[PDB]
RNA sequence: CGUAAAGCGCGCGUAGGCGGUUUUUUAAGUCUGAUGUGAAAGCCCACGGCUCAACCGUGGAGGGUCAUUGGAAACUGGAAAA
């Protein structure tokens, strides 16, 4: 179940643009009790508001997302950061985040369809961990359907710890990125104390 | 200030019971009641008249308790001499912690005594003129004649802790500079200025009121 | 009968602090000179003061405090002590107080505080923190 | 009081409430009530509490009183310089400093407090008693007893950088 | 462990546990260093490959109240003197 939902409504409960899709009834929030006023917030509410407003960006589930909290639980350095990073330096985040895209989602049947390719290589995952002294490429054959090259186009934005080459249709990852690189920035101290209890 | 011949003067302290923190002060026991020492004392008193002095010569404010007896007489009369606000009888809840009443007081003074000018005195019925004469009477008695603490006080003096423990407590809470006089048998530590010497006498009192009045009235008529 | 100096040393010491009268006395002993001298190393302690007569002791102490007379320590006690007694290694010493006390240790070459027995990598029979 | 100071930042934070009774011949008189912190969270916190018959008057009257009692709080690299054990009326208290990057863990009462006085990464459980009032008085009775390296060398006659946490 | 469960009714004393001070010694305890051993797999760390992960391998560290052996003497211990 990793994406069939809506997706709005997700983003009218939290406060948050994205996703998705696109961007009136965002003031309110969901359900037929939904406008009015309601329960106040525990502690429990903010940290794991926080959660599921980091986990519906990817898409993903808990149990993928808690193995990827505890491989951060290995290296040295701040923990929340290395959390951070290490989810945003995956295949749809490198995707979208050079701008191969309009959401998230979008790189991810992207990359199930198999068409872009890692290192010049097939992969039908979005869940690989895409790292430096990499190129990244779209399957030659198909950089000129529809989809692609109007996406393409469009100069969403750049990180400097990305480049890219619009005529290449190439990308390729620079340098170990934080928070102060990647937009859509939160607190990782909430969300690291919900997996306390 | 201070000489060893005014020094002379101060005798004994009561004996019933006596704090084992002031031996130190103790020169030594003999007829049957306990005595301080002399020798500090006049360093103690160069310290405290020089520092009550220095708070005169910021621009200073300071206090004068005289709800104990044998005292009260010296109370008013040297404090007012140093032209300082007073007290010398009841301490009612609070006046140095308690501030958000005492502009209802000073106030209520203002506020009935000028009726008296535009018709207030048997023009109104038996019923009420007994009652408020009454009322101003006994507000001016268990208070003083202070009605002038308009910025609250940033330092106190006082005739004698352990009957005001209660209101040099209430400016413990407050953190400031105390300073009186230290009967023997009273809190050593609950002051940080201490004056050693005896608070019954009359010769006493007085002189430390009339030294301490002047070097009040010193700081005042120093550039304030 | 007293099953331990420890407790004698530490407790008119602690039993002082509380009070806060500066001298105190007590009948030596060769480990006590030697702590002492620590503690006055530390900072803890002023002065101390030797003296002889019939047979030990007393090893007088001034103590030291403040000008707003703040208690230089806020706790003590041994950890060495009788019926249980305890060792440790040259690595496996604690740091007491993330670093700011001490743990009072001997050692083959003499009693000394912690830190010089992690530089030097030589352990020993711990006595007391305080700190 | 002692010496409330408005001057700060401030974020008020609550902690409890209760309904709390007195029983006259008839009827039941009863009183709400609840407990507050409140500090800028860059050095400085305090409680303050106090009662009344209704929540608005009961929490703002504790405001008033909350301000009026502080503690500076000397802490150190976004945590506390070290660990100690606090204790008032068998609602001890244990913390630890901590690796950073981990986010205060601890209970209600004391999350509320140690995340209103600006500490970013620290560890505990809390300890004896569960009622969340001598939780918080051990708690800040502890950090009154508390020193970092500056609070200590100076008195000591040797100085930091031959000692340091 | 005053009152909340909890100090035998109190004593004599065995076995055991604990032990004042100084000096000298001893080296069992202790500390330290080394030699051997503590199977492999596994856990944890680094790496590489299965498209990534799981997984597999590599190599590391790690682990004994362990035996053998050379050193230190403040402390516990044994022997001797005061």
């Amino acid at each position: 179940a990793r994406f069939r939902g809506s997706n709005w409504k997700k983003s009218r409960r939290l406060g948050i643009s994205l996703s998705g899709t696109g961007k009136e009834k965002r003031p309110y929030a969901p359900g037929q009790h939904g406008p009015n006023q309601r329960k106040k917030l525990s502690e429990y509410g903010l940290q794991l508001r926080e959660k599921q407003k980091l986990r519906y960006l990817y898409g993903m589930t808990e149990r993928q997302f808690r193995n990827t909290f505890d491989i951060a639980g290995k290296k040295f350095g701040v923990h929340g950061e290395n959390f951070m990073i290490l989810l945003a330096s995956r295949l749809d985040a490198v995707v979208y985040s050079l701008g191969l895209a309009r959401t998230r989602r979008q790189a991810r049947q992207l990359v199930n369809h198999g068409h872009i390719l890692v290192d010049g290589k097939r992969v039908d995952i979005p869940s690989y961990s895409v790292k430096p002294g990499q190129t990244i490429s779209v399957r030659e054959k198909s950089q000129k359907l529809n989809i692609i090259v109007e996406s393409v186009e469009i100069n969403n934005f750049v990180p400097e710890y990305l480049n890219f080459d619009a005529d290449s249709l190439t990308g390729t990852f620079v340098r170990l990125p934080e928070r102060s690189e990647l937009p859509a920035e939160i607190n990782e101290q909430l969300i690291v104390e919900y997996y306390s209890r | 200030m201070k000489q060893l011949l005014e020094a002379g003067v101060h005798f004994g302290h009561q004996t019933r019971r006596w704090n084992p923190k002031m031996k130190k002060y103790i020169f030594t026991e003999r007829n049957g009641i306990y005595i301080i020492d002399l020798q500090k004392t006049v360093k103690k008193v160069d310290e405290a008249y020089n520092f009550l002095k220095q708070v005169s010569e910021d621009g200073g404010q300071v206090l004068f308790v005289g709800t104990k007896k044998q005292a009260q007489e010296s109370v008013k009369s040297e404090a007012e001499r140093a032209g300082q606000f007073y007290i010398n009888q009841r301490w009612l809840g609070g006046l140095l912690t308690n501030y958000k009443t005492i502009s209802k007081r000073i106030k209520r003074i203002s506020e009935i005594e000028k009726m008296e000018e535009d018709g207030l005195f048997e023009v109104l019925p038996k019923k009420e003129v007994v009652e408020l004469k009454k009322e101003y009477d006994r507000l001016i008695k268990f208070l003083g004649g202070i009605r002038d603490m308009k910025s609250m006080p940033q330092a106190l003096f006082v005739v004698d802790p352990r009957k005001e423990r209660n209101a040099i407590a209430e400016a413990r809470k407050l953190n400031i500079p105390i300073v009186g006089i230290v009967d023997t048998n009273c809190d050593p530590d609950e002051i940080d200025y201490v004056i050693p010497a005896n608070d019954d006498a009359i010769r006493a009192v007085k002189l430390l009121t009339a030294k301490m009045a002047d070097a009040i009235l010193e700081g005042q008529q120093g550039v304030s | 009968t007293m099953t331990d100096p420890i407790a004698d040393m530490l407790t008119r010491v602690r039993n002082a602090n509380m009070v806060r009268h500066e001298k105190l006395e007590l009948p030596a002993s060769n480990i006590k000179k030697e702590i002492a001298e620590i503690l006055k190393s530390e900072g803890f302690i002023k002065n101390v003061e030797y003296v002889e007569d019939d047979k030990q002791g007393v090893l007088r102490l001034f103590l030291k405090y403040g000008q707003n007379d703040e208690r230089v320590i806020t706790g003590l006690k041994r950890i060495s002590k009788p019926g249980l007694r305890v060792y440790a290694k040259a690595s496996e010493m604690p740091k007491v107080l993330n670093g700011l006390g001490i743990a009072l240790v001997s050692t083959s070459e003499g009693v000394i505080t912690d830190k010089e027995a992690r530089k030097r990598n030589v352990g020993g029979e711990i006595i007391a923190y305080v700190w | 009081a002692r010496r409330e100071e408005e001057t700060k930042e401030f974020e008020e934070r609550v902690v409890t409430i209760n309904r709390v009774a007195k029983v006259v011949k008839g009827g039941r008189r009863f009183r709400f009530t609840a407990l507050v912190v409140v500090g800028d969270k860059n050095g400085r916190v305090g409680f303050g509490t106090g009662k009344a018959q209704e929540v608005p008057e009961a929490i703002k009257k504790a405001v008033e009183a909350a301000k009026k009692d502080l503690v500076v709080v000397p802490r150190v690299e976004g945590t506390t310089p070290h660990t100690i054990t606090g204790r008032y009326g068998s609602g001890s208290v244990f913390m630890k400093p901590a690796a950073p990057g981990t986010g205060v863990i601890a209970g209600g009462p004391v999350r509320a407090v140690l995340e209103l006085a600006g500490i970013t990464d620290i560890l505990s459980k809390s300890l004896g008693s569960n009622t969340p009032i001598n939780m918080v008085r051990a708690t800040i009775d502890g950090l009154q007893n508390l020193k970092n390296a500056e609070d200590v060398a100076k008195l000591r006659g040797k100085t930091v950088e031959e000692l340091y946490n």
